[PDB]
């Protein structure tokens, strides 16, 4: 895969491929969309990969 | 481009991009030149005994007029980020020698003027800048060639007069041409440490009072302060003064800390009535038990003991500064006493007449004294007839000691006039030809350069600088090279020997070294990023 | 109980994993060289105790001013001495270090080290076997922490505070990770933890 | 002010898979108009 | 017109992919390069930059000029971080590593806008960076002759050539021989800490000193201090932090008083409590005592009487340096004041070196530390200096502990693409047009050695084509004559490890931008 | 000092690199339009009006460019089109790569 250069609401630049921290800065409001992203954080607290 | 992509997107590489300029190419070089000779143009019309004064009006509404380019330069509005820096050539001058004011920035032009063509015939401009040092070191070397002096500092100090005479020949102090010229030779050999041949600029004080002037100028052997007896009818003469220095209130002592006296009973309240007192005489005889008959205090007096000091015909002054009772206590033999208690005979200052001057409708009161012991400092009073002259006088006199200084630190001095600066050009002229392999062109520019001040100082002198340049020169070959300058009025013939224009080695060193070292740091320049508008 | 140590360097060839913690403070000192490392660690600071309710002096002569200033340098002095005697080479504060510390630090030749986050105290006195004090420093007998070598190194430009363990190696370890920018770094940090969580 | 050097001022371009599946999208959204007025039971609109 | 939801999924979010963000971002690092393109080599210029205070800097190190740039696009700020790095491990690899990372994806630009997907290319990278490094070990001298005059030449040969494209062109031989011997008056962990640089107005470069010991600038006195003869032969010197005033206090004392008699017994008490502390302080030797803290009027007038200097208000950073200097130790109290704490110098004067005082001293022959004075005829002249002592320090310190020196120019540069190329004739298929495209990029350097000054950039380029293939691997740009030289032989060298951490933060600054698709810019700032 | 045009000049390397951009700005409108492989576009002027097309010249006919030397490929296509009547594709991708 490829990287992405995100930069947040705090004008901090991250460059990475890690979706598990990519997905923490992107300001996702839709009300639905924010259900499947915040699944993942129980994928990463439980086994930290995937 | 910048903000317009190949893509129709927008191309961002720095913050506010659009509000920038760069231009690099020659033209960089060229607008460093050109600012320059604005700069040039300025000091140009106030070089040699002609020079022109200048007005100079500050912010606030003040204005004075001036000669000396240290108070010229340092009064500008430029913002430009080379233009700034010729004001710190002159500076550096004035902080090593004292001298050049003017002459580090005329010479620097110069060298920037004379450069301009050099660009235009393909010449590296790295390679012009290194030039200029294989030139430099000739005319330094051959500086070093000619001088000599029979000062010796002790009595014979007739070319020292005529050293003073020299610098301030060109200030507007001319009236006082041997008067000034007396003044500052006295006041620098009377405190200057003959071991070491250092001058300390803190034993000579400058004061001044608007009335009279400038002939009224003196020397006084002592100090001058603001005199202001605490009893107004003491007597305000002392014939023979034993001096007690005190850094301490004519008050009852107090702790320095947190006091909080618990007083309960009456016999508590009175008691201290009586001891304090007691305090008060005590403090006093304190002082006439050590014989002193004068007190200086750094503090104030309480009411009760003016009245003491009265009695005990002890007369007194108040509020006298920090440096003041340092320098008195100094001039005077003496040391500063911490307390009433600690006062002894052996830490009294000794001193002749001590009286006040009043001047005309004023209460000024300022101190004279008139004999003292070994003093190794020294007091100049100006006077003048406005406020302009005075402030200008200060600066001539300035100069005037500066260049006594420079002779003690090192006492090798040159012919002026203008005649170090053209037989420079020529003997680098010499050398120029030896050997022209690519540096021909910058080394003439250089020699060239060098006579941007006697062309100059024969414009301001009413002269033709063709008619003027081709006879000097001339005459400095056809013969054994005199010490042959230029002058407006030419008094007789120009041998500087027989006018006695005489200037400082190491003055000259310095204006060739400062001057080059200035413009090699900005023609190595062509990249200039200045910002624009805030928004 | 794996930590990672960020520095500025050259590329991740010269990554390394140290047994041990490092911390990127300075000494404020002169005893960085310290090989017997006997560490106790407190959470005073290293500048004296005052009382709670309020404090305030009250002198009424002269002579219990003037000798008022003596009591304080007679009390750091043993204070200061009480750890001398029993060993101690390093002590570790959370808070400011005094003037007359300072001068009794370089007496008993004892290096400080001021660690101003309370993490990094507990892990240290997890690490070296250390109990942190509350109170001043008494004569410490068996609090103490051990370590084989305590150091200050400059790496990256940066000066740091090595404690390291060469027998007692199972404790803690940090992985050092050098890189040519900081987007390098943490991006490698990321799969640090990876592995520490597959692990 | 001095203005950005550009080409085809106030223009604008879309490429790629926006217009691919753009395009379509529209197609799809103008379909649902009359998806009722097509067997013997439609109803009727009043526009 | 087309992400128009109901309801939209983040806020305001800018949002590009693909091909054209690859060249913009390449783009962006073509474009930053250009601010150090012309400061490269013995005849690179300087350049002069505005910050918002109105006040320039002027000068020529890529580790001054990046950081002024006020950068934001993402990808051009890759080439300045890696800048932040080798400005501490390296020092000379400041415009050198800028231009060669940029030259990297110059080379590929053309090749990435039609296919050739980036995964192939960055593996391509790998392999040849780590056979260019391989190349340099193997080909780097080094000498046996430690201790020897060997050494000393080795190291001044290197201070020579790390003070060029700086503010200097005669003076190399004034400043390169005080920096390599003031570097061996330091302990053997070489820190740079122990080496003071002090800008002093007035004169020229050639009047600058290296003085083994310290000086202060005297600072804020009280009036007493023009009495205290400066003239000192065999001074002892006492490093204190005690006040010396009458006003000091413990801020939390309150001292009543119930009758006259004790009343004037905290008066005394308090003056001799001050001149307790000060007769112990004499009796010592200590002729020069100096304390960070303030030295109040009574003290400065005992002192006086005493036939004793002070001087209070003394910066940290100099009292330790003066500790070093002087051989002795800082003590906090006087109460335990004895002959072993003091310092001793042979000379203490107070100078006027440029019209400012100044308080030196000299003749310990026990410094670990010394300061170098500067002087010159500006504050950006002398500032300009100051950053040419730093690197000359910084090459020297490395070249005493590492040996393994490289040809200068861009000799190894050149011999590194001919390494590259014999590799790249025996791989097949696609990696001939990814590993040439490393080695291209290489030329820059001697490319740019010869546009910055013309030298015939084009037949010199050849010339070193044509050499390097047959012959020696040792030839390069000469400035004087605008030809080839054998920078072996002329002693041009620079140490092994400027080149080596080149490649590596090159090689990883093309990986950081070629790995990018995608650029999210979040819409909130404020 | 400066020359009394009351306009805006640029010399050197700054003219030399903007006629490279505004040229590959029309090169990159035809090459996605070159052989049976490629794909057609939609033009939309601002009034309303539809044309579909993938052949160079309608195109850069209907586009408007500014730069002075984005219009010398504009009149390349013209002329392709009066001399041959054909294959006015190649002559813009071309040309714009002989610049490069």
């Amino acid at each position: 895969g490829m990287n992405k250069m995100v930069i947040n609401h705090l004008e901090k630049l991250f460059v990475t491929n890690d979706a598990a921290t990519i997905l923490r800065e992107l300001e996702v409001q839709h009300p639905a969309a924010k259900m499947i992203v915040m699944a993942s954080h129980m994928q990463e607290q439980e086994v930290g990969d995937g | 481009t910048l903000a317009f992509d190949e893509y129709g997107r927008p191309f961002l590489i720095i913050k506010d991009q659009d509000r920038k300029s760069r231009l690099m190419g020659l033209e960089a070089l060229k607008s460093h030149i050109m600012a320059a000779k604005a700069v040039a143009n300025t000091m140009r019309t106030s070089l040699g005994p002609n020079g022109l004064d200048k007005m100079m009006v500050d912010k606030d509404g003040d204005v004075t007029v001036t000669n000396d380019g240290a108070t010229i330069l340092s009064m500008m509005d430029v913002d430009h980020q080379i233009a700034k820096l010729m004001v710190e050539l002159s500076k550096s001058q004035d902080d090593e020698i004292g001298d050049g004011t003017t002459g580090v920035v005329v010479l620097a032009g110069a060298l920037l003027e004379e450069a301009e063509q050099l660009l235009d015939r393909g010449i590296h401009p790295i390679r012009i800048a290194d030039g200029y040092e294989q030139a430099a070191r000739v005319a330094i070397e051959h500086l070093d060639k000619i001088s000599d002096s029979v000062l010796v500092d002790i009595k014979d100090t007739e070319p020292l007069i005529q050293t003073a005479k020299t610098t301030l020949g060109s200030k507007v102090v001319n009236s006082c041409h041997r008067q000034m010229a007396e003044i500052a030779v006295n006041a620098v050999l009377t405190v200057a440490d003959m071991e070491r041949r250092d001058v300390d600029f803190e034993l000579i004080k400058v004061e001044g009072k608007v009335g009279g002037r400038l002939e009224d100028t003196k020397l006084i052997k002592g100090v001058i302060v603001d005199k202001d007896f605490s009893h107004p009818q003491m007597p305000k003469k002392v014939e023979d003064a034993k001096i007690a220095i005190l850094t301490c209130p004519f008050e009852p002592p107090k702790p320095k800390t947190k006091h909080k006296l618990d007083v309960t009973s009456v016999e508590d309240y009175k008691a201290l009535q009586k001891y304090e007192k007691e305090k008060f005489e005590e403090m006093i005889q304190q002082i006439k038990e050590t014989g002193a008959n004068l007190a200086i205090c750094q503090w104030g007096f309480d009411d009760e003991a003016n009245h003491l000091l009265l009695q005990n015909n002890l007369p007194a002054v108040r509020w006298v500064g920090g440096p003041e009772i340092e320098l008195i206590a100094i001039a005077t033999g003496g040391r500063i006493v911490p307390r009433f208690s600690e006062l002894t005979a052996e830490k009294l200052g000794f001193a002749g007449l001590v009286q006040e001057i009043s001047f005309g409708t004023t209460k000024d009161k300022m101190l004279v004294i008139e004999q003292c012991k070994n003093s190794r400092a020294v007091t100049i009073f100006i006077r003048g007839g406005n406020k302009m002259i005075i402030e200008e006088a200060k600066r001539s006199l300035h100069d005037a000691l500066c260049v006594i200084r420079n002779l003690i630190r090192d006492n090798r001095v040159v012919y002026g006039g203008g005649a170090a600066e053209i037989s420079c050009a020529l003997a680098v002229s010499q050398e120029a030809d030896k050997c022209p392999t690519l540096e021909q062109y910058a080394m003439r520019a250089f020699a060239d350069a060098l006579e941007v001040i006697p062309m100059a100082l024969s414009e301001n002198s009413g002269m033709n600088p063709i008619q003027t340049m081709t006879e000097v020169r001339a005459r400095q070959v056809k013969e054994m090279n005199p010490a042959l300058g230029i002058d407006c009025l030419h008094k007789g013939t120009n041998d500087m020997k027989q006018q006695h224009v005489i200037e400082t080695l190491i003055g000259k060193k310095q204006q060739i070294s400062l001057a080059t070292q200035m413009v090699r740091m900005i023609l190595k320049i062509d990249d200039i990023r200045k910002p624009g508008e805030s928004e | 109980n794996i930590r990672v140590c960020k520095i500025l360097g050259s590329g991740i060839s010269s990554s390394s994993v140290l047994h041990g913690m490092v911390f990127k403070k300075e000494t404020e000192g002169d005893v960085t060289s310290v090989k017997d490392a006997k560490i106790a660690v407190y959470s005073c600071p290293f500048d004296g105790m005052i009382t709670e309710t309020k404090g305030t002096v009250l002198i009424k002569t002269a002579e219990e001013l003037m000798n008022f200033s003596k009591g304080e340098e007679n009390l750091m002095d043993a204070q200061v001495k009480a750890i001398a005697d029993t060993g101690a080479n390093v002590v570790v504060t959370g808070g400011k270090v005094a003037d007359m510390a300072l001068h009794y630090a370089n007496k008993y030749n004892i290096m400080l080290v001021r660690l101003n986050s309370k993490w990094d105290l507990r892990r240290l006195c997890k690490t070296v076997g250390a109990t942190a004090l509350p109170r001043l420093t008494p004569p410490v007998l068996e609090e103490m922490g051990h370590c084989d070598s305590v150091y200050l190194s400059e790496v990256g430009d940066t000066q740091v505070v090595v404690f390291k363990h060469e027998k007692e190696d199972g404790a803690i370890s940090t992985i050092v990770l050098r890189g040519s920018t900081d987007n390098l770094m943490d991006d490698i940090e990321r799969a640090v933890d990876d592995g520490v969580n597959t692990f | 002010h001095r203005p950005v050097l550009v080409l085809s001022q106030n223009t604008k371009r879309e490429s790629g898979r926006k217009v691919q599946s753009g395009n379509i999208n529209a197609a799809k959204t103008i379909a649902d108009i009359i998806r009722t007025c097509l067997g013997p039971k439609s109803m009727m609109k009043m526009l | 017109m087309m992400p128009t939801p109901v309801i939209l999924l983040k806020e305001g979010t800018d949002s590009s992919q693909g091909i054209p963000q690859l060249v913009s971002n390449i783009s962006a690092c073509q474009v930053i390069a250009e601010a150090v393109r012309t400061t490269l080599g013995p005849r690179g210029m300087d350049k002069l930059i505005v910050d918002g205070r109105g006040k320039a800097t002027i000068s020529n190190d890529g580790a001054t000029i990046l950081k002024l740039l006020d950068v934001v696009h993402p990808a051009a700020k890759t080439l300045v971080d890696i800048a932040k790095s080798q400005d501490a491990e390296v020092g000379d690899g400041t415009t050198s590593v800028t231009l060669l990372a940029a030259e990297f994806l110059k080379q590929v630009k053309p090749y990435v806008e039609e296919g050739l997907h980036p995964q192939i290319i960055i593996r391509a990278f790998r392999t040849a960076t780590q056979l260019a490094v391989n190349k340099i070990k193997e080909i780097a001298v080094t000498v046996k002759k430690a201790d020897k005059v060997e050494q000393r030449k080795l190291l001044e040969k290197c201070a020579m050539t790390a003070l060029s494209s700086k503010l200097i062109s005669q003076q190399k031989a004034f400043f390169a021989k005080m920096v390599v011997d003031a570097v061996m008056m330091l302990d053997d962990l070489l820190q740079l800490k122990m080496i003071g640089i002090k800008k002093v107005q007035g004169g020229a470069l050639e009047d600058s000193q290296l003085v083994a010991g310290v000086a202060f600038k005297k600072t804020f006195s009280y009036a007493g201090f023009e009495m205290q003869p400066k003239k000192y032969h065999n001074p002892k010197i006492a490093l204190l932090n005690v006040e010396l005033e009458l006003k000091a206090e413990k801020d939390n004392a309150e001292i009543r008083v119930h009758t006259v008699e004790d009343y004037q017994a905290i008066v005394d008490a308090e003056w001799n409590i001050l001149y307790d502390k000060l007769e112990k302080i004499h009796h010592s030797g200590a002729k020069v005592v100096s304390s960070k803290l303030p030295i109040g009027d009574v003290a400065t007038q005992y002192f006086a009487d005493r036939d004793m200097f002070c001087a209070g208000r003394v910066p940290e950073e100099d009292l330790k340096r003066t500790m070093m200097a002087c051989g002795g130790s800082i003590q906090t109290s006087v109460n335990a004041l004895s002959a072993d704490v003091l310092g001793r110098c042979q000379v203490f004067e107070e100078t006027q070196i440029g019209g400012e005082r100044y308080n030196f001293f000299t003749g310990c022959p026990k410094a670990k530390t010394c300061t170098f004075i500067l002087r010159g005829g500006a504050e950006q002249f002398m500032e300009e200096t100051e950053r040419s002592l730093h690197d000359a320090i910084m090459i020297v310190r490395r070249a005493i502990k590492n040996d393994s020196v490289v040809a200068g120019g861009g000799a190894i540069e050149m011999e590194l693409s001919k390494y590259l190329r014999d590799y790249s004739r025996t791989i097949p298929g696609k990696q001939q047009l990814l590993i040439g495209a490393y080695a291209k990029a290489l030329e820059i350097i001697p490319r740019q050695l010869c546009d910055n000054a013309g030298f015939d950039a084009t037949n010199i380029l050849n010339k070193l084509r044509a050499r390097h293939a047959q012959g020696g691997t040792w030839y390069g740009v000469d400035i004087n004559n605008e030809d080839i030289a054998d920078n072996f032989e002329a002693f041009v060298w620079e140490p092994a490890m400027v080149r080596i951490n080149a490649l590596t933060a090159a090689s990883e600054a093309a990986c950081l931008i070629v790995s990018v698709d995608e650029t999210i810019k979040n819409p909130r700032s404020t | 000092g400066p020359l009394s045009v009351f306009g805006d000049r640029s010399t050197g390397e700054t003219i030399r690199s903007q006629n490279v951009m505004a040229a590959a700005s029309i090169a990159n409108i035809v090459k996605s339009s070159l052989g049976p492989v490629g794909l057609d576009k939609m033009l939309v002027d601002d009034i309303g009006d539809v044309t579909i097309t993938n052949d160079g010249a309608t195109i850069l006919k209907l586009l408007e460019v500014e730069h002075p030397a984005a219009k010398v490929l504009c009149e390349l296509a013209d002329l392709q089109d009066k001399e041959v009547g054909d294959g006015t594709t190649s002559v813009v991708i071309i040309a714009a790569e002989l610049l490069k």
